[PDB]
């Protein structure tokens, strides 16, 4: 009816379809001061309530309107670590601006928050600068960081601030974790990600890229040459269905399709030397982010035929719901309650096809809130040449087991204190997709903002967890 | 300053024509590798990440050899760059070290290149007390040179040409004509899928069980999304975890050979370097 959300400039579906630049272009500053008035100011805001970190947002809406963006950035900053992540990123459908009230009008859209945080975040990131530091020599005490995903650079990013010695260990070329080789370009810009790890470095933190731990540095080193010790390694292995016609030619994990595609920019081919496999009909399994940011990933590689596969509904899509809609405009195509059977390859090798059912739903609660069971019959064939099996991710098993008297939880995330972070091993804390399971950003950024804090108070003898 | 950098090409030597001989400075992977492990390298920052195996380590002076067949671009790259010039990713030791006891009387062999991925086992199998009999068979004779400085020196070596020393042809001839002699209970193979996979077929044997290292498709190395998918036995392993190492017997050839042609297209990255 009424109170809709402010328009923002946005990619044309048919021009964005087949590059990689940023779909959501961000509001000008006149935009955002259009938004900002939509805003009530309710005294009981619980719109904070809907946020995972609570940031105090109708302060920093607040600010912005009242034309102070400095302090709107800082008062984001306080809570949050990664705004102009966040704010792309979030999937504030189901967070913050679920629960804001103008949202409860009759027919009426919330404040954008998410956008807002975006606007603060990005306007003193584009041109705006901070300072120099590091502060990171006060302290006596070192601390070793594993991964450099969003929690693993905000627990070094905090505790470099508080004076400790910070050495963040990442495996691969660039850092760090989702933001670089998970989710692509056209949601986050890595320009974004960059900028965040050199503001990072400039607070003296030292990376290691190129090093795997328990491989290029042992476990047993890290836990001997360090005081302490936070594990944000995440968590993606990936998993397969195990299917029929799952070794074929053409069949991907979202993982090396998107780490492909993102970190090794294999669109830009052959400018960049990482290769890709042709799809012109392509099929991937899931409806989750991943699979949403894959599909679309190979969509923009020349892709005539883009097909969504998943088991449920379209109501029980964990994607974000923008997201999803983007997909729709791009021209993917969602088929709803199937599940593959398998892969039909021919004698060259190569995927032509992929047997499905139908679902439907039965029992209550077998495993997952509405399980599904196949129709007989329903059966029925696809017709592939590309497929990428976005269904999940899990834990590094090896990797965990060279951590001595570390526990792990109902099936391989670590057991770790939800607010201090601290694990069963002495000095060590960890944070993250590796404790909680798949998640999103901000909770892995929270992570990293408690357990950091944490060793903090650990490493000055206030707290000790660790007795027996 | 004046000295050695980080991933430092240190020694570059042509062994034969499209083969080269690599010593590359990096203190850490020299210290921390095992026979059996590899790593995963990127040349520049358009570069794309491939696996390439330790041959040796001096950690001492933290050193480690890697012997390279240049096949497409960038081997041919690696090939190009000269001593002093440093290697933009290098990560590692990637993958499961050999499994290495004394357990008796010990079958080598190896192909062109892959010989250098089977010597660091050779010298470890010796290091644990075994008594090897090799076997190394080439692409040519001294036109393409396989390396005989390594076994000679660490082992009794049977040389399988293809139409020189020793017998002439595929090596898996040569492992035939143990019959009256032979040995108890192991054989290697590293070379290309074809030549792993027929000393697997060496089935009719003694009774004797190969190991053999893998080579497929890889992107990471870490086990983080499935590049290198392998089906052992009837269940499916990551060679860069799990591996690279299996028993031959239990690895599924046919389907490595055709995951290993899953990308023909990439002559194309060939064609425009080659240009230049
Ligand atoms: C495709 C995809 C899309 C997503 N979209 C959203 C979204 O839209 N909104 C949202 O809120 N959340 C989203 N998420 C979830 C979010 O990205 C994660 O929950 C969050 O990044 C978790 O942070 P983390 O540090 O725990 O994990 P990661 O970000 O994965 O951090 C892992 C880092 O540690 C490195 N590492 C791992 N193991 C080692 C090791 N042994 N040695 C050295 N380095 C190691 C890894 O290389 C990596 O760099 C998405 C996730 C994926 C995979
Ligand atoms: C543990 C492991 C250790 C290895 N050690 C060595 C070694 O010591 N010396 C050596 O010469 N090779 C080694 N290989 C094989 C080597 O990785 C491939 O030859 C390499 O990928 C060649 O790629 P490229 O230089 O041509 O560049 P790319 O562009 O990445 O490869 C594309 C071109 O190279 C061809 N090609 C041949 N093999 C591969 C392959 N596995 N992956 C992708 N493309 C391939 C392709 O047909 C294509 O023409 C190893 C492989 C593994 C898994
Ligand atoms: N699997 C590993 O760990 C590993 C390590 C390094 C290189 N490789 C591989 O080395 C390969 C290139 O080989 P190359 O250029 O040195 O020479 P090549 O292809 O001619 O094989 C070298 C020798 O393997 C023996 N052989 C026996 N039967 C064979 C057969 N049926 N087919 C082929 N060879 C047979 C022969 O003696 C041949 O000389 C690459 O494809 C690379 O992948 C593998
Ligand atoms: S709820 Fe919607 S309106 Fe009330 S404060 Fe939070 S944002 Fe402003
Ligand atoms: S963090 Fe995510 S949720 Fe909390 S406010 Fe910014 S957007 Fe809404
Ligand atoms: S190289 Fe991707 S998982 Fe092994």
């Amino acid at each position: 009816m009424k109170n809709r959300k402010t328009p923002m400039k946005e990619q044309s579906p048919e021009s964005r379809r087949r590059n990689f630049e940023e779909v959501a272009l961000g509001y000008t500053l006149e935009e955002a001061l259009e938004e900002a008035q939509r805003c009530l100011q309710c005294p009981t805001h619980p719109c904070v309530s809907g946020c995972p970190v609570e940031i105090d947002i109708p302060g920093f809406i607040r600010k912005l309107r009242d034309g102070k963006l400095e302090e709107s950035y800082r008062i984001l900053k306080s809570y949050n670590n990664l705004p102009a992540v966040c704010g792309r990123v979030c999937p504030q459908e189901v967070q913050c601006e679920s629960r804001c009230v103008v949202g409860k009008m009759k027919d009426s859209e919330p404040v954008a928050i998410g956008r807002l945080e975006r606007f603060v975040a990005d306007w003193a990131a584009e041109n705006l600068e901070e300072d120099v530091k590091p502060l990171a020599g006060s302290k006596k005490e070192k601390v070793a960081v594993v991964g450099s995903g969003p929690a693993g650079l905000t627990a070094a990013a905090d505790l470099a601030k508080m004076g400790y010695h910070v050495d963040i260990f990442e495996a691969f070329h660039k850092p760090g974790g989702v933001l670089v080789y998970g989710i692509p370009e056209f949601r986050l810009p890595k320009r974004i990600v960059e900028r965040e790890v050199s503001y990072i470095r400039k607070l003296g933190v030292n990376f290691h890229l190129n090093t795997v731990v328990g491989k290029t540095v042992k476990v047993k080193e890290l836990l001997s040459e360090y005081d302490a010790v936070f594990i944000g390694t995440g968590a993606g292995t990936p998993k397969f269905m195990g299917i029929p016609g799952t070794n074929l030619n053409g069949v991907y994990s979202a993982n090396e399709f998107l780490t492909r595609v993102n970190l090794m920019k294999a669109y830009l081919f052959p400018e960049y030397d990482t290769p890709i496999r042709v799809g012109k009909k392509v099929a991937v399994i899931g409806a989750g982010n991943t699979a949403m940011d894959a599909a679309r990933s190979a969509l923009r590689l020349g892709a005539e035929k883009v097909y969504i596969v998943y088991r449920r509904t379209e109501r029980e899509m964990p994607a974000r719901r923008e997201e999803y809609h983007h997909a729709l405009e791009e021209g993917i195509e969602f088929l709803w309650l199937t599940l593959p059977i398998r892969y039909i390859g021919d004698a060259n090798g190569n995927v032509e096809a992929m047997e499905c059912v139908r679902m439907e739903l039965k029992e209550a609660d077998g495993s997952g809130r509405p399980r599904p069971v196949p129709i007989e019959g329903s059966n029925f064939v696809l017709e592939v040449d590309m497929v990428i099996e976005a269904i999940g991710q899990g834990p590094n098993r090896v990797l965990l087991s060279e951590f001595p008297g570390l526990e792990l939880n109902e099936r391989g995330y670590i057991k770790a204190d939800e607010d201090t972070g601290a694990t069963s091993v002495k000095g060590v804390f960890a944070g993250g997709d590796i404790v909680t399971g798949a998640a999103t950003v901000i909770k892995a950024m929270g992570a990293g903002k408690k357990a950091a804090q944490f060793i903090h108070s650990y490493l000055t003898g206030e707290w000790n967890p660790w007795q027996k | 300053m004046g000295g050695t950098a980080l991933n430092e090409i240190v020694k570059k030597v042509k062994i034969a024509e499209d083969v080269f001989d690599f010593w590359i400075h990096s203190p850490s992977v020299s210290k921390e590798a095992r026979p059996g492990q590899f790593v995963v390298i990127r040349l520049h920052e358009k570069g794309e990440r491939i696996p390439l195996t330790v041959a040796d380590t001096k950690p001492e002076e933290g050193l480690f050899r890697m012997v390279v067949k240049v096949v497409g671009k960038t081997t041919h790259e690696l090939s190009l760059k000269k001593e002093g010039d440093t290697i933009l990713d290098v990560v590692g030791p990637l993958g499961n070290p050999s499994e290495i006891e004394n357990y008796g009387n010990v079958l080598l062999v190896g192909g062109g290149v892959g010989i250098a991925t089977l010597y660091p086992i050779a010298k470890a199998l010796k290091e644990a007390g075994n008594n090897i009999t090799t076997v190394l068979g080439a692409r040519t004779k001294d036109y393409l040179i396989m390396v005989d400085e390594f076994k000679e020196i660490s082992d009794v070596l049977l040389v399988t040409d293809d139409g020189s020393a020793g017998m002439k042809g595929v090596v898996t001839d040569a492992m035939d004509k143990l019959f009256r002699e032979r040995k108890f209970d192991i054989c290697w193979a590293v070379g290309p899928t074809i030549m792993m996979k027929f000393c697997t077929l060496k089935a009719r044997e003694f009774g004797v069980p190969i190991w053999v290292s893998l080579n497929p498709i890889m992107v990471d190395g870490t086990g983080m999304c499935g590049a290198c998918r392998v089906t052992v036995s009837g269940q499916i392993k990551f060679a860069c975890v799990d591996g690279p190492e299996f028993r031959g017997e239990e690895v599924d050839w046919d389907e490595l050979l055709k995951r290993l042609a899953q990308y023909r297209e990439q002559e194309k990255i060939s064609y425009e370097r080659f240009l230049k």
